[PDB]
RNA sequence: GACCUGGCGGUGCUUCAUAUCCCUCUAGAGGAGCCUGUUCUGUAAUCGAUAAACCCCGAUCAACCUCACCACCUCUUGCUCAGCCUAUAUACCGCCAUCUUCAGCAAACCCUGAUGAAGGCUACAAAGUAAGCGCAAGUACCCACGUAAAGACGUUAGGUCAAGGUGUAGCCCAUGAGGUGGCAAGAAAUGGGCUACAUUUUCUACCCCAGAAAACUACGAUAGCCCUUAUGAAACUUAAGGGUCGAAGGUGGAUUUAGC
RNA sequence: AUAAGUGGUUGUUUAUAAAAAAAUUUACUUAA
């Protein structure tokens, strides 16, 4: 479509959280658990509105 | 709620307790044991309490050429519709609580001269029907190991003949 | 609109229409629960709103006697709600507007005082004289024109031209002019009315055209087309009549839609060998309609193209045939081919004509277009492909051609699965297709074995019977070729005269003179006269005597 | 008897088709119309990845098989119809600035939902 | 007659790939390499595997952390596992005199092996023994690691004693190759500013410091540390000491210039990020030999000691909560 | 139909807290300054003290909502640990997983 | 022990699936997930109310095709769009299937208020990983 | 809307179009417990007075 | 009587022991005050965990609510095609502890023991072949390292009917539902922690070249009283700040934890 | 070659079973 582009990736975020493994006691014993989020940014350059 | 309702197979799982710490070292000692029913078995798709009749599900889609309507079945109509189903649940329980007649051997309750029919076909088309298999003896045989403990084992004599001078047997 | 996997995907016709007619099926199981039990769908997620995902309400709220709630009832189409209401309303005194009530009149007219079946709760006159829309016109203390008028468009509907007349009539003493629709509606009534000769019927049209023209009515494009709908009864004598309201309307500025010329070619072929009349003008019909774009504007817009193309495969036009074609292909055209029915009708004729009078690899080009893309064979349409290859001299593909009769469902029908036989048959080929025929036979046999109609009675054609032995010959199985010989005998269906001539060069080749003398021994039974013409050749080929013997001594 | 199904009609897909037709719009991996004998699936020890038919690893990819090289430049040539031109005065951002001082910045956000 | 139920004791369904089998695979390969080749729009007769793996990995991208779960199209030979081939004809008759050890191939290689040992008494570094792995996929026959061992030991034998060429590459067909990675550091490019002068610039890392450094080929012993004097950024002596280091070690104490920069980590894990961008940097204008010497002294070695994350149900990253016997 | 009556004591009060939470605005941004007479912050005081006390929405509890646990709740799913973990260690979260690092 | 969504070895005779025979600790390596959305991504609202909407489909396909289904559903969400891919198994009529595609997708697009479309992809039997 | 998940899952089980298998589970043990006599006694017609 | 298998032996020999034995190294706990569990006492006034593998444990958390408790007052087809935090974790599912800081569990065969319970090892090899499941491999994090994660079958009827669900038994004018108020204290005894006892310290400046302090507001309370503020409808209670107040404590008995 | 005492009670193997639901009209408009 002839519109100018750059690509590069942000840095990712890996936001992780402890929960208890066991449903009554045992309080030293954890699942962990994470969410990654990925980026890429998409730098476009000199556009009309159409 | 119904987001606590669970499944069938989760369901009775838990219902049976056919694992735990009971089952293990015949620490349960109650005979009485219930079975899995599948409560699926008699169940048509598109069949309710209500008796509607849903054209290419619950009833034939097209009618003498034609689609069918939405349609109910009249009250004295389900009525008949329910109580055939009880009964063939019941039917196919009662063919469930009949006793098969087991020939008995030495004694009643003795597997000692019980038949287990011919030995099992062998791999490249070998054959012996010719032969019949009487049990000799079983055992309740028992080893001590450090992980479990009493270790059973069944320790079984049978002898296999075809009445014309060949016969053996084995444990 | 299928589900595209192996398992759904439809695999005849039938399915095809069985199969979107379940899916809708499901759809108004839905829309029956998401009506009768609003509360569970009314809670609005969306962003921005979406008003046609809530439910749909039918019953007036409003108890109150008073206009506006009239106008629920009209709106909501609640033919018992307005009567009922409209008594009680009358009683009561207060006064209707005219407007109002012209409004609940339609309704009341339009459904001729039957209430429209939704969800859950023919042949013969439906009309019925003690009916409450003309008791309502009787209390209503004034009627304006759309008060004649509406009434008059039911009747026509309902069959019930003798009084919509007569009802006409009294319009005309009120020296009150009728509206467009009213003409239109008025010229059916007339001419279904009564059976009389067109000649007849044509003076009493040019009399309201008159009064058309004096009272001002400038007439729609739905005026003429119901004149060309009602001429289709004078099939011969309004064909020249025809020909002057086309071009009237041209002059008036009224473009014909493809209602009109459906009319125009339908009215124009009749059965008749040369048609080169009505010819003449589909072909110029063709060319003022190429490349233009269409719009609905006629509900009949839809059945030009099924007639068009029945029409140009009658004739045989192949040429015309593709500028039929080219023209649905043209813009958004494609949208007025019509139901399924029309569409299979079309594709069905269409495809038989290409297969007729098209070159053998343009036919496969067609073929491969149009099935099951756009249409599913019907058991037909497999035997002209077959044709069509034959007459090309093109065997080869006679075997794809058994494949997909299976895979369109036409496994078992009768007519086709014999022709394949025939002309795999018919003659001898190189060993590759001698050998592929033979594999495509094996693949009918075991159709012909588990016949679905052998429940009924099951049929084995001696030909087909004949055509199976023949390739089972051809490529060694004479083993399985001898087994055809127990199965005749078995459902009582004598060899034909090929299949025995050909079975004295089986034992030749095999050199196996067992067999041979089985071959003789049982055809003799039979006391088939061709088979004593056989014996006589066994005897100066290969026969011991003492076998000669017998054989006689039966006799 | 019990309906059979069909075979899948990969087989009957010319090796030279526009593929662009098979899979218009964005839809999820179908065995059946994909002509590629891709397996998907750590293997079982002395085993090879599973087949396509009935994977559902293939299943959870967001495949881009509507969105082959061929039909992004078919795509994009019917789209240069509604797009219009840059200033070619405003070739730098020095030229930018110095014709359009104000800036004017603002956020979409496009995101999976009801709302 | 008791009727014992019958166990569907070969549940599992064993892998039985018949040579029909892989040659009706080969044929869907080239079919839907072809396939492939046609979406991508490229030519069908020169799509390499190398780009049916650059297609199907964008065709269905996958995140998956392992490779090996990921969708795949390769060629069945490189897919299935190799099979031995059918070991007897219709008659039953085996093809190899040694079936019935069990181990044809392996045996046959240890009678070979060992024959061209007896003919030999009759006639008088980057290369590794093959692994077992390895020798049992070259003789598709499940081996013991006491059978490699015995077989190796034959081999050997048989390099000591002399060898005519064909031995020789007999033995090379079980002689694999090892890549010799070189421990030699390599030299950062010198560089040469707006006003001529030399300099190399290179980067050092510690815990969370990076330190990028530009080490003059001419200068007084001035390090300017992100724009300061290092004697005031590093007020504290033993940070002083680490920037010395390099330098001293090479005799070349006011010599250079450096201009560093530093960021992240603590005061003294910025000190050794820029010890090692400034020693690697260094490495341009010293010789080939103190360079070897500077890495022998653990100057150009990135230090890899990090902080150690702490785990849950412990106090520390090794550190366990009090333990209660009782 | 709520999983019970812990659940249900907790869907009245979320509904009465939000029926009253203009008028307990109001009323607290009368009582929460200086500007205005004590006198006229005291009858405030009554007047807020005087609603119902299921419309206070420090009374509201942030349960499960498939199984109303009170405690060990993630707010971002309105899940207890128990019912988290069952569908994240089913793979049925989009985007969760076990960390390892 | 962990005991999470683990399918046990019992005695070489259990079929399970790939799905099923993989431990949570498989979810981003060996295996995906079974759904996706946005809600759970950094900066993203609506988590929970995507977590009820999943749980209810799960046991509303589980019900509405009973004894049908070959594996789990796979559900996906573009923009307003909801796309519920199920593999089902080849013993029910495809009349009754298409009743069921068609009656559970309007059901569901009335009930989400969105376009809500399921794709059906039969096989024979449940397909087999691994025996257990 | 627990009330909403509910009354309509109930409605397209008596509609024949959703089967709960868990309901279906407790309706089973519901009508042993019958059989067996320890059904439901009726409210207030109880026992006692 | 004689065996088989396991266990155990203050049983032999030989190797070992990794912050997994001893001698070694560093910082702590056991004494003080405080904080927070538990027990015991009390109260009309919850339940669970309770050698290792309970004891800042369910709780990533209780002023009301939460709540299940106690008192009083109400309701009866009742938010629900009812309900029950009633009994039974020794009927169970679900999710786990524990060995495990393990390497073993093994179906199917074949052989040995006179065809007993059982057993199956030698590489210059003598009866074992074994698919699967663990370990391993792979993957996550910053690497081939390390740390995670993983870790079978079983053992401890180990924990949890009070996450939810549920078999069995029980309650149904009440063992259910709701409102108002209230308890949740300390003679103490013990577990874990926090802060100290000071000179490698205290206070300011600076965040590393300073000035002061240093046994009568030296060091030392995050504790008591007072005030204010924050949140809340509600704070004598909860938290933050300020002031006031300068307590015990002067490196802690038997014993005891952690770390490569 | 030091010295190391004790542990209420109680406890295990009685026998096998299975389902299906399903298929008449394969292409118009039209008229009396
Ligand atoms: C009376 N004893 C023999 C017993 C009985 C039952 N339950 C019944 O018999 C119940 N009977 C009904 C069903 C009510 C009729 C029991 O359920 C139990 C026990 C024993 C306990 C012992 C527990 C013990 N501690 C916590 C007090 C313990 O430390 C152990 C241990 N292994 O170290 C236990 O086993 C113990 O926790 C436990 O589980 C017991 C029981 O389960
Ligand atoms: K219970
Ligand atoms: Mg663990
Ligand atoms: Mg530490
Ligand atoms: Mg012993
Ligand atoms: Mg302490
Ligand atoms: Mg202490
Ligand atoms: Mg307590
Ligand atoms: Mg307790
Ligand atoms: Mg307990
Ligand atoms: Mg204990
Ligand atoms: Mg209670
Ligand atoms: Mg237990
Ligand atoms: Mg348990
Ligand atoms: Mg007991
Ligand atoms: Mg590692
Ligand atoms: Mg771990
Ligand atoms: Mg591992
Ligand atoms: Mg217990
Ligand atoms: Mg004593
Ligand atoms: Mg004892």
């Amino acid at each position: 479509l002839g519109i100018s582009i750059k690509v590069h990736e942000p840095p990712r975020k890996i936001e992780r959280f402890t929960l208890l493994q066991s449903v009554h006691i045992y309080k030293k014993h954890r699942v962990q658990y994470e969410m990654r989020t990925l980026y890429r940014c998409l730098e476009l350059e000199h556009l009309t509105g159409s | 709620s119904f987001f606590t309702k669970l499944t069938a197979d989760e369901l009775w799982k838990g219902a049976l307790a056919e694992t735990g710490a009971g089952a293990k070292k015949g620490r349960g000692k109650r005979t009485k044991k219930k079975k899995r029913k599948d409560l699926n078995r008699g169940q048509i798709i598109g069949e309710g309490r209500y008796g509607f009749l849903w054209p290419g599900l619950n009833v034939p889609l097209m009618k003498n050429g034609a689609v069918q309507t939405i349609a109910q079945r009249s009250k004295e109509e389900q009525e008949k519709v329910e109580a055939d189903m009880i009964q063939q649940r019941e039917e196919w329980d009662r063919k469930k609580k009949m006793k098969v007649k087991r020939e008995r051997g030495w004694s009643g309750n003795s597997w000692g001269g019980i038949s287990l029919g011919p030995p099992d076909p062998g791999p490249c088309g070998e054959t012996y029907e010719d032969f019949d298999t009487r049990i000799l003896e079983v055992r309740n045989v028992f080893t001590m190991t450090a992980k479990e403990g009493r270790k059973k084992s069944i320790r079984v004599l049978v002898a296999v003949g075809n009445g014309k001078g060949a016969a053996g047997f084995s444990i | 609109v299928f589900q595209d996997d192996p398992y759904l995907m439809p695999a005849s016709s039938l399915e095809s229409r069985s199969f979107l007619l379940a899916k809708k099926s499901g759809e108004n199981v839905a829309k029956f629960i998401i009506n009768s039990y609003p509360k569970y769908f009314q809670k609005d997620i969306a962003e921005p709103h979406i008003p046609c995902l809530m439910p749909e309400y039918f019953e007036p709220q409003i108890k109150d006697i008073s206009e506006a709630a009239l106008k629920e009832r009209i709106e909501l189409r609640k033919v018992k709600a307005s009567v009922d209401m409209f008594d009680q309303l009358l009683q009561a005194g207060t006064t209707v507007s005219l407007e109002t009530t012209n409004s609940l009149l339609d309704l009341l007219c339009y459904y001729g005082d039957q209430e429209p079946s939704t969800d859950y709760h023919q042949f013969g006159v439906t009309w019925r004289a003690k009916n409450n829309a003309e008791r309502i016109f009787s209390l209503m203390p004034e009627k304006n024109e759309h008060s004649y008028c509406t009434m008059i468009r039911g009747m026509v509907k309902h069959r019930a031209y003798e009084q919509a007349l007569n009802l006409y009539t009294e319009l005309l003493n009120n020296r009150l002019h009728a509206d467009v629709y009213t003409f239109n509606a008025l010229i059916e009534a007339t001419v279904c009315a009564i059976n009389e000769k067109f000649e007849e019927k044509w003076s009493k049209i040019l009399e309201l055209l008159r009064h058309m023209v004096a009272q001002k009515v400038k007439p729609n494009l739905q005026t003429f087309n119901t004149i060309l709908k009602c001429l289709r009864r004078f099939h011969v004598f309004a064909r020249s009549p025809a020909l002057q309201v086309l071009r009237e309307m041209k002059a008036i500025g009224i473009e014909p839609s493809l209602a009109t010329y459906h009319h125009i070619i339908r009215l124009f072929d009749q059965p008749g060998d040369p048609l080169k009349r009505s010819s003449f003008i589909i072909y110029d019909i063709m060319n003022e309609l190429m490349g233009k774009r269409f719009s609905p504007k006629d509900p009949d817009d839809d059945k030009f193209f099924q007639s068009a193309m029945s029409i140009c495969s009658s004739l045989r036009d192949l040429e015309l045939a593709y500028q039929v074609h080219g023209l649905l292909k043209t813009g958004d055209n494609w949208k007025f081919i019509g139901p399924d029915q029309h569409r299979n009708f079309y594709y069905s004729k269409f495809f038989d004509l290409i297969c007729l009078m098209e070159q053998i690899d343009v036919t496969l080009k067609w073929y491969e277009d149009l099935i099951p893309s756009a249409y599913f064979p019907h058991s037909q349409t497999m035997i002209h492909l077959l044709q069509a290859l034959d007459v090309a001299n093109r065997l080869e593909v006679i075997p794809k051609i058994w494949k997909d009769s299976k895979e369109y469902g036409h496994t078992f029908r009768s007519d086709l699965r014999e022709e394949i036989l025939m002309l795999m048959a018919r003659d001898k080929h190189p060993p590759e297709l001698q050998v592929a025929f033979a594999d495509c036979a094996a693949d009918i046999k075991s159709a012909y074995e588990s016949q679905p109609i052998r429940q009924t009675a099951q049929d084995w054609p001696a030909t087909s019977l004949n055509c199976i032995a023949i390739l089972f010959l051809r490529a060694g199985r004479t083993q399985e070729a001898w087994k055809m010989l127990g199965l005749f005998r078995k459902h009582n269906k004598i060899p034909r005269s090929e299949l025995l001539n050909e079975l004295m060069d089986s034992a030749k080749v095999s050199n196996s003179p067992s067999q041979a003398i089985e071959v003789v021994e049982l055809a003799s039974a039979f006391s088939l006269p061709i088979c004593e013409g056989l014996t006589q050749r066994v005897m100066s080929d290969f026969a011991i005597n003492q076998e000669q013997k017998e054989a006689l001594s039966n006799l | 008897p019990r309906r059979k199904a069909l075979p899948p009609r990969t087989e009957k897909m010319a090796v030279d088709q526009d593929w662009p037709s098979v899979y218009p719009v964005a839809a999820p991996f179908k065995p059946s119309a994909v002509p590629l004998p891709v397996r998907m699936g750590y293997p079982v020890k002395k085993g090879v990845p599973m087949a396509k038919e009935g994977n559902l690893e293939l299943l959870k990819i967001p495949n881009f098989l509507h969105l082959t090289p061929v039909a992004i430049k078919k795509h994009c040539e019917a789209l240069k119809d509604f797009c219009t031109e840059w200033p070619a005065a405003l070739d730098s951002d020095e030229k930018c600035e110095k014709h359009f001082p104000i800036e004017i910045d603002s956020t979409d956000y496009v995101s999976s939902g009801p709302s | 007659a008791f009727v014992i139920p019958k166990k569907n004791v070969p549940t599992s369904k064993r892998e039985t790939y018949t040579e029909d089998f892989i040659k009706k695979q080969i044929e869907e390969f080239n079919i839907g390499k072809r396939h492939l080749a046609n979406m991508m729009g490229e030519d069908p007769e020169t799509f390499t595997q190398e780009d049916i793996d650059r297609a199907i990995a964008y065709l269905f991208p996958s995140g998956l952390f392992e490779k090996r779960a990921r969708p795949v199209m390769k060629h069945p030979e490189q897919i299935f596992p190799r099979q031995r081939a059918i070991q007897w004809g219709e008659d039953g008759r085996p093809f190899h005199y040694l079936f019935y050890t069990g181990k044809q191939s392996y045996y046959s290689l240890m009678h070979d092996v060992y024959g061209m040992l007896l003919n030999l008494e009759k006639h008088q570094i980057g290369s590794r023994w093959l692994i077992k792995e390895e020798l049992e996929e070259m003789l598709v026959e499940k081996l013991s690691d006491l059978d490699y061992m015995q077989f190796i030991r034959l081999l050997e034998k048989l390099l000591t004693s002399q060898c005519g060429a064909a031995e020789e590459e007999f033995v090379q067909r079980f002689r694999r190759s090892v890549t010799l990675e070189s421990k030699k550091q390599l030299i950062e490019p010198v560089q040469y500013d707006e006003q001529g002068m030399a300099f190399s610039k290179s980067e050092g890392k510690r815990k969370t410091a990076k330190a990028e450094a530009i080490v003059y080929k001419h200068g007084s012993g001035r390090i300017k540390v992100n724009g300061i004097d290092y004697q005031l950024y590093f007020p504290i002596t033993q940070d002083r000491e680490q920037l010395m280091f390099p330098f001293h070690f090479v005799d070349r104490l006011g010599k250079h210039d450096v201009t560093c920069t530093v960021s992240g980590g603590g005061r003294s894990a910025q000190a050794g990020a820029i010890r090692l961008a400034m020693a690697k940097a260094l490495c341009s204008f010293v010789t080939e030999d103190e360079v070897e010497w500077m890495r022998q002294a653990g100057l150009l070695t990135t230090d890899p000691r990090v902080r150690e994350r702490k785990k849950p149900g412990q106090e520390g990253a090794r550190r366990k909560f009090t333990w209660k016997k009782r | 139909h709520y999983v019970d009556w812990r659940m249900w004591r907790d869907v009245k009060r979320r509904k009465m807290a939000y029926e009253y939470a203009d008028e307990r605005l109001r009323i607290n941004s009368l009582r929460k300054n200086t500007i205005l007479p004590k006198i006229l912050q005291d009858v405030a005081d009554e007047e807020i003290a005087a609603l119902p006390r299921d419309s206070c929405p420090v009374r509201i509890r942030n349960r499960c909502v498939m199984t109303s646990r009170p405690r060990g709740v993630k707010r971002r799913w309105r899940l207890s640990r128990i019912v988290f973990r069952h569908l994240a260690d089913h793979g049925q979260l989009s985007g969760i997983q076990r960390a390892t690092w | 022990k962990n005991r999470a969504a683990r399918v046990r070895v019992s005695k070489g005779d259990k079929p399970v699936t790939y799905e099923e025979a993989h431990a949570p600790h498989y979810i981003a390596h060996r295996k995906g997930w079974l759904s996706l959305h946005t809600g759970n991504l950094d900066g993203e609202d609506h988590a929970a109310e995507r977590t009820v909407e999943d749980v209810f489909l799960r046991k509303f396909m589980w019900g509405t095709f009973p004894g049908c289904l070959a594996d789990q559903l796979v559900l996906k969400r573009r923009g307003n769009q909801l796309e519920i891919c199920a593999v089902v198994l080849r013993q029910l009529s495809p009349h009754k299937y298409y009743f069921l595609v068609g009656y559970s997708e309007t059901l569901l697009s009335y009930f989400y208020k969105c376009p809500v479309r399921l794709h059906l992809q039969t096989v024979p039997s449940k397909v087999v990983y691994k025996y257990l | 809307n627990h009330h909403t998940y509910a009354e309509l899952m109930q409605t397209l089980r008596f509609l024949g179009l959703y089967r709960d298998e868990h309901q279906d589970f407790m309706d089973e043990q519901k009508r042993l417990k019958k059989l067996r006599g320890k059904e439901k006694p009726k409210k207030g017609e109880g026992k006692r007075a």
